[PDB]
């Protein structure tokens, strides 16, 4: 979160918050209800999103769904929507902690060396993500789809 | 660390799931009165040299542990414990501004109880300073921050013991 | 400033700035006319900032203005309030910056080595900045005094 | 390196000077962009390897600079090549946060001519490249940010020449 | 770490002996399999990312361990749990390849099964992983070598339990 | 070649060359004869290793010859049998140089790096190199095959 | 003392004591009861040092004992009194043992953190041992007055 | 470490106290000897090859422990144990210098029994040469340098036991 | 041996054996018999190249077996058969190994500091292990006194 | 650096090309006479010291260069010179090998005339002790590898010149 | 660097001779100055910063140099400034112990001028600062180790121009 | 010498010279008219210190001057004592400037390479040394014998 953040370089330096920092912390906490609200749209629209960016997704890369392609099959198929589920969870985390380090410690360290393993092609699951970007945004209002958009592109360029 | 709001994301993150309504209370709990940590923090900052100071002349100064064979005497010492107080106050102001005591579990009392018995640094006096400065803290943050701070300051003060 | 530090940070880790790198310039930029007005009210009062701290200071620190003193005599003196004036002009660079950094590169390295050399007592230019903080701080909101004081303090820390 | 904050400080300093009418005017101009700088960067970022991908697939592949003989043949100096191209446009994103290119004399063009030059990398192929990323860029961060972007690729180029 | 051929050296040399006719029938034994060693390791090297993907299908995957609460949730543990395959994998063909576990001892076991026990990491499930590793590798490198490379694998098992 | 890579190992060490290396270099020399016959039979050859290597690939990886693949399509399907057709003719120079050295130098030093940008799957490249290992131990003595097949196992490593 | 530098000396480079630093123990012992002496001297006369030691400390430095000063009043004025004894104790150790180590050890680490704490301007506390020396000097022969003073002008200097 | 005179000097301190007569008696006591230790010090380094060399003979050569089995057994673990006696001597030599074996608690004793067992090293035999160095150094030195040396000979055996 | 060697270094740097390293390891193996000839005649001939080395040494020497010298004497001159012995030995070890470490490891490294403590003249130690070599290359082909030579060499230079 | 078989592979690898027959009687050209480059450098190797003793005692002692006032008075700089002896006979010898000189130039040349003329090493003096080194190498491996051996050590004083 | 009798010692060595009744001669009267060398040099420790000061106060002070635009505005630059004044008068106060200017080639003056030149320091200012010095010095030792110091400020002072 | 021996370590601590290290010159310079009396005396008798000790070497160590020593026959035995004579001339160059350094950078550093390259025992070269500190020492008071001795034991410390 944007707490432990400002904690965290705080720390690294020996000294407390700047004014500033703290200053940050409070439109954080002021702006909560409104992340909360933001994170609710992606939660409660989940299913369409996520469905909705793997056609996207399927329709630009329908090797993958291809015979030798790492998603082909309706099970294969199936674990490839479950995986841009578990990403589309963990920016609504950052949403509400105003903070991409959910997002980072639960699905980006190591991420490369997973996909690389499973035999995934990584910029194809950047691509889903991308999909869920465009797909929430039209749920949100402009400023909304602005402040989700950051946290889905932190994930796209983490996969790069 | 962990800070009140990455606490309920880890324990919904364990189970799968999206933040539900019992998730969500606690998040609202943590936003209500946030800004109120955020003031006592502001305080603290401004005036952590003079916090320290005053617990240093109300619990140790002109007493057997400044003079000549006390724990504090020596410049060295003097100043080794004045720095500790000083890591307390920057401590229990971070897990004040966190709402959770981890940062000190992680970063203050992992082997510190061991390090002052191997060196001889007096647990008792240590803990009557903690108590100074709980004191001077409250006076300059009010009573209520003063309770949410001696959280913290008890929590190292235990961890000594 | 946070722009160049942010970049620096980025540069010796070979990478982009990270979302929280981008989001404390977003929260700086957006604090930028307030930060312009805090300054603009140090420099238009400069001249009563500067002679009411000097005249402050005298009476703490007696010893500077007394024959030996380093401050002795009209000269001496005029070239006290000339330094204060160096300081605040500093001052008001930190604040527009969002941070201490051109404090430091022009009035903070090295100044113990200065003063030292010129025989001037630290701890009494020290107490003519902080006597500064105190008439400016009549001149600002709460707000903008906790803004403008951090400023004040680094300069009266790296000379106590 | 300088931001455009700091060369108004620093502008200002050596003549021993408050900021004047003049040099707040350009600290509100860079104040008022700043949003856009940061928006423009965070698309950048999320695109990086794309935008080089297009970029070289536009100027470079398909010819005799990949073709054995070529400067970019071998797969040492393909990467090599690839790389180059990921510095200029990382520091050209830096030097339009930063809204000042002080950035790019310091970091990247210091020695690169003569480097270059003794190693044989083509300089105008490189400038062809330079021009394809700006163009790529602008097509994904907009007019007035791929603009912006382009004074900075523009700079990067003539400092090779 | 000690090989067969400086295994047999320090235990002669203890004793303050010439190799003696036991001894050069061991060095005999291990020249006789250093070709068919290095058969099998050239093989293991050519296919070591793609044993552990197939071991990893076969033990760990669609399980509660990948899943939120598992061992292996989360990409940073997904990718520690297949660095340690690979770990098993390369210390075992270097132990194959010295025709000695001595290796194992000094640079895999030493406070391992500690290690983890402290972090919460399955020893079942990583000693059935190794089964997995040894029967992929077995079917790559035929009987007989995946025989001796199963003594190795075996012995990792043995020192975490 | 295996001249240099000791005559390299030996200055590291700041030494004239092992009586190990030596040999090496002795053993190198009177089989020179058998490992340029070896590479011959690849050259020789090379437009059906490279046709049925491809042949191979495709049939176990279709997906990367269907729409959304690297390979989609006469032009880029050709441009795959030409990158095997690379790997080859420096599969021929590590036989006669009897090191890896070259191939290392030529096509293996950012590889991954390369395959990334261009978006191909470098999985499939180590299939196709794999494929022409398989196909040139047809055309080469039980031996022969030994010696050619640690060349392809190298490069097949190193694009894991 | 000097036997102890000698000895850190000589196992920092692992080997005896050289004849020179022999030497220097067999001079530094033969001269041991001259050292006593000056020792006893500061130490019978500490009371008259350290007394007009502060007197000439706040002719220069009024602002110590003036209102708002660390030493204002007899109590804060007896405690400074007692500073100047504790270095001038210190003084007499660094000078029968020949080395300065016990004065740093007892009264120089750390001694800016403890006095900037406390408030003392520390230039003052070395103007005070300076003062001292002055004092002392007038008690001692030109040779002892020379040995003494460079124990009095190692803490002056280590304050600054 | 302390020397005899910092012992004065630390026993002062620690009472606040200026040096008294009975504390410059003290020193006097000490300097009064300072030739006599100069003396005995330039006499061992002068003989220090030669005193291990005949210590060695008397207690460990044409043994078990030089013999293949034995811990001095290779010319790297002969070479570590007559740089151990070296080390011993010239310790011990420093401590009589000092009239204080603080410097063998802070630089030869701390750890080193624990080392000696991990190692498999016999403290038995190490104590026997001990022994005989001290019987070497005092024929050279005369009978109250050695009975002096024998002081800080017993203070490492002691701390090996 | 080799085979330590090249696994030593394939750890340091993480990974696998190079194909240069294998191939190596190929090369040492296969020359194992002949190897495991050349010691096997240094072993069943030990007495002898021990005794006619000893009185090469003698002959060359003849002050270490004269009153006043390090082998003066029936028991003195046993013990140095007994070290002579000790490296013919080490000598056989490493021509199994394929090179020096064994020696290198039980014999070389402090082999100085022992033989100074000693009083041992090294340069008739090397002389001995010199005449032993000697004595060997007559049981010996050129080519295998050849490779056994080089390990006397390792030793009589190590001493010198 | 190339060598003999390295050259040809590049010479053919710019173009594109499977080696052709004119690079196959290259590579038999090297395969032809390797095995007499191989042993000359085994008895270059196993008379390293004796070769440099010889050249040195032949072209400079006895003279006014090793006398008080001569570039190779003071042990630091006999030893120095020495060791320059042994580098350019050790990597005549990998030229030799290589049957190439870009080791030369690469590892001893590049800098080192300039190095000799700022120290006032005399470039005449270390032309006759390389002309030594080459007639010493020339009576141990026979006159037609001495003549070999000659190309490098030619290369080498050249390079000084 | 050598001093006063260094030069002769390495004057008699590059000739091979014991010394001779000149080069004894020479060394008795360097012997003849050595109390005069370290009273000047004595009292100059003793005023170091003093010197500076009063030369910085007499050359530099209230000039276009410490405002705004010159070279020492800026408390870092004002500092490196009477940093490298402390420099010369320390290296000076060396060489004239030493009897001899080799250490201020050796330690000062290696590349100085050119980094002076780089970086912009004005080598007239610094000159005339150095004067100053020269003069307060004198002041403080006499005319005759005045002169002597003056000797190495103006070597000080000539290598810069 | 001394002298120079003080400023370098003052240099490496930033520093001037202590006044134990100014006290030290001072007494170096006191006695510096006998120090040049000590080399006098081994100047005018170096003919016969150089004889006498070889003359105990050759007895200690028969080898050197027998066929296959290195000082074997009437040239080599005067190149060894011209070897000894360039010893006595650097020690009166120590004695002269109460330092080593002067014998260190002449005859000292690389003293190993030289002698092994040569063949020469250095153990040998150390024994010439030791045997003319003991004729030097029969030319001196025991005072000065004590200073000289210094010197000819710091070469034979140098050679072991
Ligand atoms: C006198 C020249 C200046 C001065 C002094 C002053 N000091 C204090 C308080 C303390 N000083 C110490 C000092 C030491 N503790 C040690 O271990 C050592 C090493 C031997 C020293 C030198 C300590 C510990 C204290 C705290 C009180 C205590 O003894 O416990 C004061 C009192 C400040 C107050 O407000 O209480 C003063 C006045 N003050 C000046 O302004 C002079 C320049
Ligand atoms: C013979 C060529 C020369 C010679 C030899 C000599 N050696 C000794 C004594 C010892 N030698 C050793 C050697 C080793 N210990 C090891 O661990 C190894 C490595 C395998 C070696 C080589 C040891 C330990 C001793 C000490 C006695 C013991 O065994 O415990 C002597 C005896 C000397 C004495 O005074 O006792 C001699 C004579 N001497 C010469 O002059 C020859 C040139
Ligand atoms: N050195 C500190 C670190 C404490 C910590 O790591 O928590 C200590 O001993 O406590
Ligand atoms: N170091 C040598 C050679 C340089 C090199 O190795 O390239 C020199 O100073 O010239
Ligand atoms: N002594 C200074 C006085 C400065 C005047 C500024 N008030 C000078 O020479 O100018």
């Amino acid at each position: 979160s944007i707490v432990t953040k400002s904690i965290v370089n705080a720390d690294a330096e020996a000294r407390y918050l700047s004014p500033g920092e703290l200053d940050r912390i409070k439109s954080f906490v002021s702006g909560g209800a409104q992340r909360l609200r933001i994170a609710q749209v992606l939660t409660d629209n989940r299913e369409r999103i996520v469905k909705q960016a793997g056609d996207q997704l399927f329709q630009k890369r329908p090797d993958v769904v291809s015979p030798g392609g790492n998603a082909y099959g309706q099970e294969m198929t199936a674990t490839c929507l479950r995986d841009l589920d578990y990403y589309l969870r963990l920016v609504t985390y950052g949403i509400v902690a105003g903070d991409v380090t959910p997002i980072e410690e639960i699905g980006i360290v190591g991420v490369r060396e997973m996909y690389k393993s499973l035999g995934t092609p990584i910029d194809a699951v950047a691509g889903g993500v991308a999909a869920m970007k465009s797909v929430a945004a039209g749920l949100l209002s402009a400023e909304d789809a602005g402040e989700a958009g950051a946290y889905f592109d932190y994930v796209v360029g983490a996969m790069q | 660390m962990q800070d009140a709001i990455t606490s309920v994301i880890n324990s919904s993150d364990v189970q799968g799931k999206y933040l539900d309504n019992a998730a969500l209370e606690k998040l609202k709990g943590y936003f209500a009165t946030g800004e109120l940590r955020v003031r006592a923090a502001t305080t603290i900052s401004a005036n952590a040299a003079a916090i320290v100071k005053e617990a240093v002349a109300k619990s140790l100064l002109y007493s057997d542990i400044t003079r000549p064979g006390g724990n504090m005497y020596t410049t060295r010492r003097y100043a080794a414990c004045i720095r500790d107080l000083d890591y307390y106050l920057r401590y229990a102001t971070y897990a004040m501004l966190a709402g959770d005591p981890s940062i000190l579990d992680e970063r203050v009392l992992n082997g510190l109880k061991e390090t002052y018995n191997s060196l001889g640094v007096p647990v008792g006096a240590t803990v009557q300073a903690i108590q100074a400065i709980k004191e001077v803290t409250a006076s300059l943050v009010g009573p209520d921050a003063g309770k949410e701070m001696g959280v913290y300051f008890d929590y190292i003060c235990s961890g000594l013991s």
